[PDB]
RNA sequence: AGACAACACUGACUAGGAUAGCUGGUUUUCUGCGAAACCUAUAAUAGUAGGCAAUUUAAGUAACAUCUUAGUAGGUACAGAACUUAAUCUCAGACAAGAUGUAGAUUUUCAUACCUAGGUAUGAAAUGCAUUUUUUUUUGUAUACAUCGGGGGAUCGUGAAGAUUUUAUCGGUGAGUAUGUAGACUCGGAAUGACAAAGAUGAAUCUUGAAUAAUCAGACAUAGAAUGAUAAGGUUGUAUGUCAAAAGGGAAACAGCCCAGAACAAGAGUUAAGGUUCCAAAAUUAUUAUUAAGUGAAAUAAAGAAAGUUUUUAUAUAAGUCGACAAGAAGAUGGGCUUGGAAGCAGCCAUAAUUUAAAGAUCUCGUAACAGAGCACUUGUUAAAUCUUAAAAGCAU
RNA sequence: AACAAAGCACUUUGCAAAAAGACGAUAAGUCUAAGUAUUGAGUGUGAUUUCUGCCCGAUGCCGGCUGGUUAACGAAUUUUCUAAAUUGAAAAAAAAUUUGGUUUCAGAGGAACCCCCGGUUAAUGGCGGCCUUAGCGUGAGGGUCCUAAGGUAGCGAAAUGCCUUGGCCGUUAAAUGCGGUCUUGCAUGAAUGAUGUAACGAUACAACAGCUGUCUCUAUGAUUGACUCAGUGAAAUUGGAAUAACUGUGCAGAUACAGUUUACCUCUAGUUAGACGAGAAGACCCUAUGCAGCUUUACUGUUACUAAUUAUUGAAUACGAUU
RNA sequence: AAAUUAGAUGUAAAAAAAAAAUCUUAUGAGGGCGGAUCCGCUUCUAAUAUUUUUUUGUAGUUAUUAUUAUAAUAAUAAUCAUGUUUAUUACUUAAAAAGCUUAAUGGCUUAAUCUUGCCUUACUGUUUGAUUAACAACAAAUCUUACAGUCGCGUAAGCGGGGCAUAGGAUCACAAGAUACAAAAAGGAAAGAUCUUGGAUUUUUGGAAAAGCUACGCUAGGGAUAACAGGCUAAUUUGCGCAAGAGUGUACAAAAUGAGUGCGCGGUUUGGCACCUCGGCUUGACUAAUCCUCAUGGAUGCAGAAACUAUGUAGGGUACGACUGUUCGUCGAUUAAAAAGUUACAUGAGCUGGGUUAAAUACGUCGUGAGACAGUAUGGUU
RNA sequence: GGCUGAGUAGCUCAAUGGUAGAGCAUACCGUUCAUAACGGUAUUGUCUGUGUUCGAUCCACAGCUCAGCCACCA
């Protein structure tokens, strides 16, 4: 009930101040008196290994996140009569 | 307000809490601080009544009535005491208010006294309020060591030998 | 009269056709595993369903349990008085400079009136102790400019005016690293317990598939709470265990306590709790102390009293401790007052003296009031060579 | 002391085809009654003396409007779907109107009960206050609020009185009783009748005299049982028993456990302290979405009964009402 | 006393340079070595932080003072200022309180508050991962992600699927819209199905349209809940003791007396819990906290006698009658005295049945009524 | 959701398109030889708002409040 942890690297805040994992990491609790000297955070780190809070002149971690997958190359081929012998769509034009 | 009644709502129940029993070494009140002279419960610990320590006060007036002295009191009635019918049965919610009381731990100061008077006048003033108050208590000059526990810090004594494991 | 209508009538008898979440009963042996009395819902609370979860035996396991190391969440016991709550206590002013006077010594410096650059005087300062000073007709530093009204007095005082002043008085305000207080105070802060990671150990204890139960007033013990009355073999949560469903040894007898988990035998076998003179298996086994009351010895009755006794710690003694005995224990003076009377000794006030080997303007009796008898106190005699007095603690009465 | 009762009172019944009332799966019909308002039925009270007061608001019943409401009926309205036709559209097309079938909406007027008005207490029922006073008390009296009206006469510590053993008087050596009396009667009261006598009562209460073994205080005597012998021969009951006392223990009151104590074995007649003695699910309390009967402004229903109307069932005239 | 307004912290603002060390980081040198970006060890450079650290520098400008010949040098003071001084900007300014739809707790001051501009994402469908597998089940719930569709604000990044968070119940039926699924011979339709939406003290709120009496009562159970007794407890008591001593006692605390209290015993009264579901007569037994009888201490208040108080002591006795159903209690008159308690408030397979006490009846009161009452009255298989 | 009635001064009641009243409860005065009666006067003004009409307690609409029966009551 309220906001007595922050959201910190890589954690978001619900609409009843709960806070989420964004990623998939490792849960920590800290203080970063740089952002804020009376606030705690709550983050996710991708190694187990890391500490928070990084230093503010360091890159940014973070992870792709994606599959590589063969793109699609299908280029138009829609038919205009259908297996009924129909046309698949009629177009009228108004005239005045 | 007073010592016998506090600027408290008589309406709002406190529950019975225990006195408090001191298990880390603690010496809060069992020393004499503003007086020459005091009066210490050295049994026990118990919640004394706003209608025992009144008749207290009275004993120690009442003999050292025509002379000149300073009485001050260590304790305050800010514990209400509500008693239920003892005719009534179990249940129902909580009893009605009955009187003001006061925890005090064992080995505590309850009164002090200041003046040009004897040592063995005082002495008798202490103990005749001794006998109408519940438990026994004792007779405390001012400079003697603090009490921790039920052991005085006497013979240079102190705290953290008691913390010691090692005794023998 | 709810009276009678053929054992029956607040509605007979007889034949046909019921239910009962309630009570009772449910029959052979061996073997393996083995609960619960909790949660949620219910026209429920004597019931029932779904979970937790007992069982069966197949798939799995980077399963589960425990410890170690590192990390994390959270504020209890405790401790403290910071914030908050109750009550209480103390303080409310300090220093430097300046100014203001006083008795001085009459030395130096300085300023003026002069005389003739020195003396002559004059004063002032220097000098010692008082003295004023936080809002003042006293500024500065350091500090919370650090305090305001009401009421009771003493001054100045005007045609009544209340300006100026005082309080070991009231209330408020300010300050305190002052004292206490705690379910809804926690700045400090454990252990325990909880979560997850790796490693190691272990008695498969774990998860899933399939199949499929019982249970849903629990009791006591220990710790810590609420409630009651700091009562209940009381009621109600939490942590742990036992009983329930666990026999056996111990607690005289014993569901719940202390040990220990019974497949059957044998053994002066090895042990636990517990015990060892006899009933009754094993010590009348050793060491140092206490108690004299059968206290006590397997369920602590209290405060309290007291030449019971022991020990310790102080202390007295041939400079005669302790006890007794002999005498003394004065004088100013029947203190002053009070009172019919108050002479040490109804009551009130005072109780610096004086002289003595010592003698309270009086500690206990006594008188209407005196007198008188004791005491504190003083000298002497008797007399102890570990032998005085008090306090504390232990065990007893 | 309850019921009945003579007496008293109220409601009802005109008999022309059925007097009312009661009975009749429900009628014909029967009793009433071969009766007729001084008859029959129903309701309350309960001979007689002296009496029976006030209130029709509420409830019930009775009477009454060409009134209000008003179901059926019904003036005036309205809709679904579909077939055919017409119109429209004539683009991939509905849609609209009329008729047939089918299926909905709808309410001017229009009954009783009810609303409204009046009547009825020996109908069910009801029958209060608060101030002030000639001096303190006590109110002839006065003022005021409220109601349908405010308990009248009489009776009154009663079968009614909690406080209470009400106050006083009589009765007893001693009165929570009984009788008389006074009142502020928690919570008397007039046909759920009020009140006072005569007579009556195996009613209930109290007192007096007499009388007595009721008692002080029991004793003796008689018969039948009880007891013994002979004959015949039950029953409830019973887990099994070698079935003592104490203190303790314990599902909390021990012949049965612990400890200690005491006791030779077995019967007879007495006795009933215990065996939480036996018998009776006897008695109380609670539980069951178990029953029964009864009550009512419980829920949901059926009837007596009342009202309207199609049909059996055809007309005439007059008047009033909506307009 | 109580109206409005103005106020109420401090610091900084020319500019630094350089050496080493303690860590910590680095998607830096694609470092090196073991097994370019994977991993535990690893040097170097760079960055952040920390030392009070080893320091060096602290000018320039304006002015003052001093020396030197208007300038130079040194020292001291001032110095954010090319800018509407109402300056501005950055940092700092305890806690509580105010505000944030509504109680309370937590939270927000760097926004979740306030002001203003434009807006209506208070959107449609599907869907991810969680609440150590929501409520110790299920369901209705809560938070959250992504994709597609297309709108808003913003320079932009991006934000928006209502509100700072935690307090509003389904199905069925009914009603308003959409979807084009099926259409009981066939063409339509009716009635259904899917999606959206609305009306609930469905408040016994996982959701029945529902008043009572029985003492004329019945059955099945429970003693899982009561009354009597027993058991545990001891607030209380009409049961007692000890301790202390205000006070009374003409004097004088303790002859007698003993305020409000404290420490206890005991199990007699009224109570709590829920282990367990009357009185009289006859005849005892036992306790001792003693009414009489025996011995005895104290008693300005023991002359004697009598009585008061207390210490031993329970052998025996503690009677008669009136009232009341009574134990209790009141009263009359005697007596050496006419005291108490326990034992299932001893004793009903020993008696009594007056009280309480089912069916009958009346009264008063309560109830619309049937009926009821710790009410009263007469009667009632022991 | 649908329809109907309704309240005027301190108190109790009248007045229907045209003045806004009566009675009572205090108070002042008058009357009387005097008192009590009696008489006169005084205020305390249409439930609220709006609209129609030359003109509104009056008619129309909305609401406050009271009341009648309704609608829903899954
Ligand atoms: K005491
Ligand atoms: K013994
Ligand atoms: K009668
Ligand atoms: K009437
Ligand atoms: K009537
Ligand atoms: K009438
Ligand atoms: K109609
Ligand atoms: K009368
Ligand atoms: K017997
Ligand atoms: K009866
Ligand atoms: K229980
Ligand atoms: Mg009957
Ligand atoms: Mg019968
Ligand atoms: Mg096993
Ligand atoms: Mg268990
Ligand atoms: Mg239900
Ligand atoms: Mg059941
Ligand atoms: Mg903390
Ligand atoms: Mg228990
Ligand atoms: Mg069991
Ligand atoms: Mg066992
Ligand atoms: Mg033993
Ligand atoms: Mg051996
Ligand atoms: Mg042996
Ligand atoms: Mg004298
Ligand atoms: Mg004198
Ligand atoms: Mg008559
Ligand atoms: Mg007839
Ligand atoms: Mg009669
Ligand atoms: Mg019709
Ligand atoms: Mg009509
Ligand atoms: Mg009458
Ligand atoms: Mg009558
Ligand atoms: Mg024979
Ligand atoms: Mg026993
Ligand atoms: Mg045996
Ligand atoms: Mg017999
Ligand atoms: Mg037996
Ligand atoms: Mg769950
Ligand atoms: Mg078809
Ligand atoms: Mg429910
Ligand atoms: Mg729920
Ligand atoms: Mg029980
Ligand atoms: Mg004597
Ligand atoms: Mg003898
Ligand atoms: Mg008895
Ligand atoms: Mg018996
Ligand atoms: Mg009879």
């Amino acid at each position: 009930r309220g906001t007595l942890w922050h959201p910190g690297e890589n954690t978001i805040m619900g609409r009843d101040h709960t806070i989420h994992a964004a990623v998939a990491g490792y849960v920590k609790y800290y203080r970063d008196p740089q952002l804020h000297p009376d606030r705690q955070y709550i983050g996710v780190v991708f190694n187990r290994n890391d500490k928070l809070p990084y230093p503010k002149d360091a890159p940014r971690k973070r992870k792709l996140g994606l599959v590589a997958v063969p793109r699609k190359v299908e280029e138009v081929e829609k038919p205009t009569m259908s297996a009924s012998g129909l046309p698949l769509f009629v177009t009228r034009h108004e005239t005045i | 307000g007073s010592w016998l009644e506090p600027n408290l709502n008589r309406k709002k129940k406190m529950m019975k809490g225990r006195p408090r029993v001191p298990t880390g070494g603690s010496t809060k009140g069992t020393t004499v601080v503003w007086g020459d002279y005091g009066l210490r419960m050295r049994d026990h610990h118990r919640r004394i009544s706003a209608q025992q320590l009144k008749l207290a006060e009275d004993t120690i007036k009442q003999r050292l009535r025509g002379q000149k002295y300073r009485l001050y009191k260590r304790v305050a009635c800010n514990v209400g005491v509500y008693v239920s019918g003892n005719e009534m049965r179990m249940g129902k919610g909580k009893g009605s208010f009955d009187h003001w009381a006061t925890r005090v731990a064992v080995n505590q100061i309850i009164f002090e006294i200041r003046g040009q008077l004897h040592e063995q006048v005082i002495r008798d003033a202490f103990r005749l309020a001794g006998h109408k108050l519940p438990g026994l208590y004792e007779f405390v000059k001012k400079g003697d060591p603090p009490v921790v526990g039920i052991t005085k810090l006497e013979d240079g004594l102190t705290v953290e030998d008691l913390k010691n494991p090692r005794k023998k």
